[PDB]
C-alpha cells in the first residue's frame, strides 16, 4: 500500500 | 520577506474561534495518532495467523482436533481486531469531520473581518498616502494577499498538527514495539532524502537549459516574424525555415539527453527506494528468525515507522502556507494600524452654525509629496469676502488648484493656515468641512447606478422631490428626462455613455443637493464643447447667489462678472482686483487676457506521431511488462510474511526467506531495465515530434500572405507563444502519462487477474469497495472546484464595487459617503460569508466520508478475509495478497484521474495547431506555377484599381487608381497622405489583390503571373530596413535566394550602395556582426545596406517607399546620391516625402482619394497651378526659411 | 491508509 504493493 | 509575530496575525479571533481552534487542533491530533494505532494493530492480527500458522502446519498427525482451538483463537481474536477497527473507522470520521470543519470556520470567520477591517483602512488613509502608491497593486494586494491569509490560517494548520501526529505517534509506537528495527530504518533515511535531492537538482537546472534552447530558436522566429514582410519580399522563407530547422535539430538532441539522464536518475532513486525497502525487511526477518522480534511485530514498527517517516514530508508544504500567510499578513495589517492624520472617519473638532463664508490663506507655503523637489507655491496671501466670488487665474503650475486642493484639507499646509470664517480649518471637523463645502472638478465622474442614486450621492437622504429641484436648478432636467427610464437610466464607464456637459451638470445638480456654504470650481467649464458650455455655465452662475465661491478656469468669459479677480506668478500672488483694474494695471491678466485674444480530440494528431511505427510499441511492451512487473512486488511480500506464516518447522524458514529477499531486489534492478526503457522511449518519441510539428507549424507560417499577418489577432509574440505552447502541450499528452496509463491498467489487471483466481470472492469484494472509494475520491474534488469557482465569483462582485471606489477615490473623498461603500462592500461581502460557513460543513463531511470509507473497507478487509473465508481452507498468504494487490490497482488508478486535465490541455493546444497547418491563404508564395516570363524589361501598368484593407473596410484607400510607367525611367508618386502612396508598392509586390482593377507588367497580369518570380524582379528598399543577425555580407547575400552570391558580387554592390567606407572601415569588414547582438550601425549604414540587398538583386523594378523618412543632415545627402546612382538604370517608383530631390523625375503623379489627379513633368506641374504647386510651396518655403 | 498515508 505504501508503494510496491501492500 | 518581512514577518508579523503569529499572535497579532490572529488577533481577530476571539472566543469562539480560539475554542474552534483549540477543539480542532485537538480532534487534528487524535485523527493523526489514530493511523499508526491501526498498523498496531495490524501486528497483532498476523501474531495471531502466525501462532495457528506454525501449530497447525507443525501437527501433520491430526487434523480434526486443529478444527476447534485454533478456529476458536482467530474467531475471538479476529472479531476484537474487527471490532477495535470499526472502532477507529467512526473516530477518524468524527475527528476529521471536526477538524476541517472547526478550523475552515474559524478562517472564514477571521477573513471576513480582515477585508471590512482592511477596506475600512484603505478608505480611511489621507490623499498624500494615495499620491505615492499604486492603487491597481493595492486593490490586487487586497483581493490576493486576503486569499493567501485565508489559505494559511485555514484547514493546512490542522493538516501539519496531524502529520506531526502521526509523526510522533508513529515513532513512538515504532520505537516502544522496538528501538532496533527503528534506528535500522532511520540508518536508510539519510540514503533516501539524498536520492530525493539528486530529484530535485536535476530539475532545477535542466528546467532553464529546456527554456534556453527554445530561447535561441525563438530568436530567428521572432525576429524572422518581425521581418516576415522583408523576408516574404526577398522570399528567403526556406532559408529561415532551414534556420529554424536547424536549431530545433538541436533542442531535439539537448530534449533526448535531458530524456536519457532523467529517466537514469528515476531508475535509481526506485532502485535504492527498493533496495532499503527490501534490506530492512531482510534485517527484520534475520531478527524474527533470532525470536527477538515477532513477526508481526515487524511489520508494526516498520509500517508505523514508514509512516511517521513519510508523515514530515507530507507536513512540511503545510508550513510553507502557514510561513507565506504571515508574510501576506504583514502588508495587508499595516495599513490598518496605520493612523492617519487627517481621519476623516473621526468624530471631533467643532462643527460651526451659520457660516458666512469668510475664507482666508494666511502665508501658505506647501508642496505635494514630490516634496524637496519642487516648491510650487511660495508664501501666499489671499481673502475672498462671504458671499463673494473670488476667481483665480495664472499662466502654468496650476497652483490655482492647489487653494481649492488645501481648502479641502486635502493636505494640510507646509507653513501657513487656511481659515475658514474665523477659525482654522484644522480645529473644524473633517466630515463637516467636507460637507460644508461643494465640489465641481474638470473631469466629472459619475459611480454606476441609476442617476437618482448618483444625485442621492450628494445626501443619503433625500427625496425625488429634491432631485427634481436639485437638477431642474442645474438645468439638466430636461436632457435627462428626454432620456429613456427618467431617473432610473443608467450610468458609468459601463453603458450609457453621455455628453461631458450633461456629466457635469448632473455632477452640479449633486454638488448642488450638498446645500453647501462654500462652492468650489475648477476648470469645470474647461476641456468642454463650446455649445454646451453655456449651458453648464448657467448652471454654475445658479450653482452660484448662495454661496461663497472660488473658481479656477482658463475661460476669461466666466471670469468678468467676478467680484475678485487673483493672478499668480511663481506660486506668490501678485494681482488682485476687479477686471478694469486689473486691464489698468496691465499686468500677468491683460497679458494673458491679450494672449487669448474549439476543441480537436483526435488520433489525427497521432497519425502524424504514426512516423514512428516502433519506439511506442516498445515503450507500451515495456511498460505492460512493467505493469506486470508492478503486482509482483505483492505476490513477494505476500508469500515472504506468507510462507513466514505458513513455515510450520522453521528449518526451512531462513533458507526461503532469503530466496525471496534476493528476488524481491531481483524484480527491483529489472525494475530500472524497464522504468529507464519506457521513459526513454517515450521522451525520444516526444522531442521528434515536437521537431516535426513545429517545423510544420512554423513553415506553414510562411506560407500565409500579409493579409494574415496585418490581423490585429495574430502578433509576433501571440505567434511565438502560440508556436512554443501548443508544441510544448502536445507532447505531454502523448509522453509519460499514456505509458503511466498502461502501466497503471496493466498493474491493475495482472493484480486483479493473480487477485481473483487466488481468492475467491475475497477479491470480487474489494472489486465492491474499491471503486468506490476511488469515484468517492473524484466527486470530491469536482465539489471542491465547483465551491471554488462559485466562491470566486461572489468576491468578484465585491471586489468590483471595491475598484470602484479606490479608482475614483479622490472624488468620493470629496463627497464623502464613504461609509457608504463601507456599508456596500460589508453587504457584499455578506454573501460570500454565509457561503464560506456551508464550505465548512461540506468540505468536512467530505472529507471524514472519504476517510471513514478507506478504514470500514479496511474492516471488511480483514473481516472477510478471516470468518468466512478462513473458516474454509482458503489462506491468510492470500487475503494479504490480494488486499495489496488490488488497493495498489486502485491506488495506480488514482494516478488516472490526476492525470485527466494534461490531455483536454493538449486536446485544446492540439486543435489550434492542425488548424494553423490547414489553413490556406489567397495568395500562396509557395506554388510553382504561374508564368516566369523571359522578358526582361519592365514596364508596370496600374489600372481602375480599387483597394481596401482587409483589416479595415472602412475608408477606402484606393478608389479607381490608374499608373503607367515606361522601362528605365522614374516614377514619382506624390499624396496628400496616407497608404496610397505605398500601397502602389505593396500591391506591385502583390501583398494584396485588388477588390476591383488589375495591374500588369510586361502586359500579362501579375495575379495569373508567379508570386515568387513577380517579387524576384523587385527592387524593395523601405523606410527603417530590418537586418536579421548574421554577417552583414549574409545580409547583402539576402537581396538573392535560391543562389549564393559572390564576394565580388556583394562588394560590387556595396560599392555601387556607398557603404564600402564603413565595410572597409570595420575590424571584420564584411563578416561582422549587426542586428543589435554584436554591433550597432545608425539608419544611414543600415539603409545603405537595405540598397545594396536591393540593387545586388539586380531588378529591373526598384521600389523606395519613404527611404529617406528617418534621417538627418548629410546622411539624407549621401543616401540619396546612393539611391540616385541606384535608379536611372532601371524602372523605378519613388514615393519620397522629399519634392526637392523628385525634381528630377520622368514622371511625377499626384494621388488625391485614390484617383491620379495630377501627373506630368515637374516643369509641367508647375506650369499648371494646383496641388503640385503647393505641396512644393509650403515645403520650398521651409528651407528657405531655415536661413 | 496503508502505509504512505491514506
Amino acid at each position: 500500500x505504501f508503494x510496491f504493493x501492500f | 520577506k518581512p514577518a508579523v509575530s503569529v499572535l497579532t496575525m490572529f488577533r481577530y479571533a476571539g472566543w469562539l474561534d480560539r475554542l474552534y481552534m483549540l477543539v480542532g487542533t485537538l480532534a487534528a491530533i487524535i485523527h493523526g495518532v489514530a493511523l499508526p494505532l491501526m498498523m498496531l494493530i495490524f501486528g497483532d492480527m498476523t501474531d495471531s495467523f502466525a501462532s495457528v500458522g506454525q501449530v497447525s502446519k507443525q501437527s501433520t498427525q491430526m487434523s480434526e482436533a486443529d478444527k476447534r482451538a485454533m478456529f476458536a483463537k482467530l474467531e475471538e481474536e479476529m472479531t476484537t481486531y474487527a471490532y477495535y477497527y470499526t472502532g477507529i473507522g467512526a473516530g477518524v470520521l468524527i475527528v476529521a469531520y471536526i477538524q476541517v470543519s472547526f478550523w475552515c470556520l474559524a478562517a472564514g470567520r477571521q477573513i471576513h473581518k480582515i477585508r471590512q477591517k482592511f477596506f475600512h483602512a484603505i478608505m480611511n488613509q489621507e490623499i498624500g498616502w494615495f499620491d505615492v502608491h499604486d492603487v491597481g497593486e493595492l486593490n490586487t494586494r487586497l483581493t490576493d494577499d486576503v486569499s493567501k491569509i485565508n489559505e494559511g490560517i485555514g484547514d493546512k494548520i490542522g493538516m501539519f498538527f496531524q502529520a506531526m501526529a502521526t509523526f510522533f505517534g508513529g515513532f513512538i509506537i515504532g520505537f516502544t514495539r522496538g528501538w532496533k528495527l527503528t534506528l535500522v530504518i532511520l540508518a536508510i533515511s539519510p540514503v533516501l532524502g539524498l536520492s530525493a535531492g539528486i530529484w530535485a537538482k536535476i530539475l532545477s537546472s535542466f528546467t532553464d537549459k529546456e527554456l534556453h534552447a527554445y530561447a535561441k530558436a525563438g530568436a530567428v522566429a521572432e525576429e524572422v516574424l518581425a521581418a516576415i514582410r522583408t523576408v516574404i519580399a526577398f522570399g528567403g522563407q526556406k532559408k529561415e525555415l532551414e534556420r529554424y530547422n536547424n536549431n530545433l535539430e538541436e533542442a531535439k538532441r539537448l530534449g533526448i539527453k535531458k530524456a536519457i539522464t532523467a529517466n537514469i536518475s528515476m531508475g535509481a532513486a526506485f532502485l535504492l527506494i527498493y533496495a532499503s525497502y527490501a534490506l530492512a525487511f531482510w534485517y527484520g526477518t534475520s531478527l524474527v528468525i533470532s525470536k527477538e522480534y515477532s513477526i508481526g511485530q515487524v511489520l508494526t514498527v516498520f509500517f508505523s515507522v514508514l509512516i511517521g517517516a513519510f508523515s514530515v514530508g507530507q507536513a512540511s508544504p503545510n508550513i510553507e502556507a502557514f510561513a507565506n500567510a504571515r508574510g501576506a499578513a504583514y502588508e495587508v495589517f499595516k495599513i490598518i494600524d496605520n493612523k492617519p492624520s487627517i481621519d476623516s472617519f473621526s468624530k471631533s473638532g467643532h462643527k460651526p452654525d451659520n457660516i458666512q463664508g469668510n475664507l482666508e490663506f494666511k502665508n501658505i507655503h506647501f508642496s505635494y509629496p514630490s516634496r524637496k523637489e519642487v516648491q510650487i507655491l511660495k508664501g501666499l496671501n489671499l481673502k475672498v469676502k462671504s458671499g463673494q466670488t473670488v476667481a483665480l487665474v495664472g499662466n502654468s503650475g496650476c497652483g490655482k488648484s492647489t487653494t481649492v486642493q488645501l481648502m479641502q484639507r486635502l493636505y494640510d499646509p507646509l507653513d501657513g493656515m487656511v481659515s475658514i470664517d474665523g477659525q482654522d480649518i484644522r480645529t473644524i471637523n473633517v466630515r463637516y468641512l467636507r460637507e460644508i463645502i461643494g465640489v465641481v472638478s474638470q473631469e466629472p465622474v459619475l459611480f454606476a447606478t441609476t442617476i437618482a442614486e448618483n444625485i442621492r450621492y450628494g445626501r443619503e437622504d433625500v427625496t425625488m422631490d429634491e432631485i427634481e429641484k436639485a437638477v431642474k436648478e442645474a438645468n439638466a432636467y430636461d436632457f435627462i428626462m428626454k432620456l429613456p427610464h427618467q431617473f432610473d437610466t443608467l450610468v458609468g464607464e459601463r453603458g450609457a455613455q453621455l455628453s461631458g456637459g450633461q456629466k457635469q451638470r448632473i455632477a452640479i445638480a449633486r454638488a448642488l443637493v450638498r446645500n453647501p456654504k462654500i462652492l468650489l470650481l475648477d476648470e469645470a467649464t474647461s476641456a468642454l464643447d463650446t455649445e454646451s458650455e453655456a449651458v453648464v455655465q448657467a448652471a454654475l452662475d445658479k450653482a452660484r447667489e448662495g454661496r461663497t465661491t472660488i473658481v479656477i478656469a482658463h475661460r476669461l468669459s466666466t471670469v468678468r462678472n467676478a467680484d475678485v479677480i487673483a493672478g499668480f506668478d511663481g506660486g506668490v500672488i501678485v494681482e488682485q482686483g476687479n477686471h478694469d483694474e486689473l486691464m489698468r494695471e496691465k499686468g500677468i491678466y491683460f497679458k494673458l487676457v491679450m494672449t487669448q485674444t474549439p476543441p480537436a480530440s483526435f488520433w489525427r494528431i497521432l497519425k502524424l506521431n504514426s512516423t514512428e511505427w516502433p519506439y511506442f510499441v516498445v515503450g507500451i511492451f515495456c511498460a505492460i511488462i512493467n505493469g506486470g512487473l508492478q503486482p509482483a512486488f505483492s505476490v513477494i511480500f505476500s508469500k515472504v510474511v506468507g510462507v513466514f506464516t505458513n513455515g510450520g518447522p522453521p528449518e526451512t524458514q531462513r533458507q526461503n526467506s532469503n530466496l525471496f529477499s534476493l528476488l524481491f531486489l531481483i524484480l527491483g534492478i529489472i525494475s530500472f531495465i524497464t522504468f529507464f526503457l519506457q521513459g526513454f522511449t517515450f521522451g525520444k518519441a516526444g522531442e521528434i515530434l515536437t521537431k516535426r510539428l513545429r517545423y510544420m507549424v512554423f513553415k506553414s507560417m510562411l506560407r500565409q500572405d500579409v493579409s494574415w499577418f496585418d490581423d490585429p489577432k495574430n502578433t509576433t509574440g501571440a505567434l511565438t507563444t502560440r508556436l512554443a505552447n501548443d508544441a510544448a502541450q502536445v507532447k505531454g499528452a502523448t509522453g509519460s502519462r499514456l505509458a503511466v496509463i498502461f502501466q497503471n491498467i496493466a498493474n491493475l489487471g495482472t493484480g486483479i487477474i493473480i487477485s481473483l483466481i487466488y481468492g475467491w470472492q475475497l477479491t470480487l469484494l474489494l472489486l465492491a469497495i474499491v471503486p468506490i472509494i476511488a469515484i468517492a475520491g473524484v466527486v470530491e474534488m469536482k465539489m471542491l472546484s465547483g465551491q471554488a469557482l462559485k466562491d470566486k465569483k461572489e468576491l468578484e462582485g465585491s471586489g468590483k464595487i471595491a475598484t470602484e471606489a479606490i479608482e475614483n477615490f479622490r472624488t468620493v473623498v470629496s463627497l464623502t459617503r464613504e461609509q457608504k461603500f463601507e456599508t456596500m462592500y460589508a453587504q457584499s461581502l455578506q454573501i460570500p460569508y454565509r457561503n464560506a460557513m456551508k464550505k465548512a460543513h461540506v468540505f468536512g463531511i467530505t472529507f471524514s466520508f472519504t476517510q471513514a470509507m478507506m478504514y470500514f473497507s479496511y474492516a471488511a478487509c480483514f473481516r472477510f478475509g478471516a470468518y468466512l473465508v478462513t473458516q474454509q481452507l482458503m489462506t491468510f498468504e492470500n487475503v494479504l495478497l490480494v488486499f495489496s494487490a488490488i488497493v495498489f490497482g486502485a491506488m495506480a488508478v488514482g494516478q488516472v484521474s490526476s492525470f485527466a486535465p494534461d490531455y483536454a490541455k493538449a486536446t485544446v493546444s492540439a486543435s489550434h495547431i492542425i488548424r494553423i497547418i490547414e489553413k490556406t491563404p489567397e495568395i500562396d508564395s509557395y506554388s510553382t506555377q504561374g508564368l516566369k516570363p523571359n522578358m526582361l524589361e519592365g514596364n508596370v501598368q496600374f489600372s481602375g484599381v480599387v483597394f481596401n484593407y482587409p483589416t479595415r473596410p472602412s475608408i477606402p484607400v484606393l478608389q479607381g487608381l490608374s499608373l503607367e510607367v515606361k522601362k528605365g525611367q522614374t516614377l514619382a508618386l506624390v499624396g496628400s497622405s496616407g497608404c496610397g502612396k505605398s500601397t502602389v508598392v505593396q500591391l506591385l509586390e502583390r501583398f494584396y489583390d485588388p477588390m476591383a482593377g488589375s495591374v500588369f507588367l510586361d502586359g500579362k497580369e501579375i495575379k495569373q503571373l508567379n508570386v515568387q518570380w513577380l517579387r524576384a524582379q523587385l527592387g524593395i528598399v523601405s523606410q527603417e530596413p530590418i537586418l536579421f543577425d548574421c554577417s552583414i555580407a549574409e545580409n547583402i547575400a539576402y537581396g538573392d535566394n535560391s543562389r549564393v552570391v559572390s564576394y565580388e558580387e556583394i562588394v560590387r554592390a556595396a560599392k555601387e550602395a556607398n557603404i564600402h567606407q564603413f565595410i572597409d572601415s570595420l575590424p571584420d569588414k564584411y563578416n561582422t556582426r549587426v542586428g543589435d547582438k554584436g554591433t550597432q550601425l545608425s539608419g544611414g549604414q543600415k539603409q545603405r545596406i537595405a540598397i545594396a540587398r536591393a540593387l545586388v538583386r539586380q531588378p529591373h523594378i526598384l521600389l523606395l517607399d519613404e527611404a529617406t523618412s528617418a534621417l538627418d543632415t548629410e546622411s539624407e545627402k549621401v543616401v540619396q546620391e546612393a539611391l540616385d546612382k541606384a535608379r536611372e538604370g532601371r524602372t523605378c517608383i519613388v514615393i519620397a516625402h522629399r519634392l526637392s530631390t523628385i525634381q528630377n523625375a520622368d514622371l511625377i503623379v499626384v494621388i488625391q482619394n485614390g484617383k491620379v489627379k495630377e501627373h506630368g513633368t515637374h516643369q509641367q506641374l508647375l506650369a499648371q497651378k494646383g496641388i503640385y504647386f503647393s505641396m512644393v510651396s509650403v515645403q520650398a518655403g521651409a528651407k528657405r526659411s531655415l536661413e
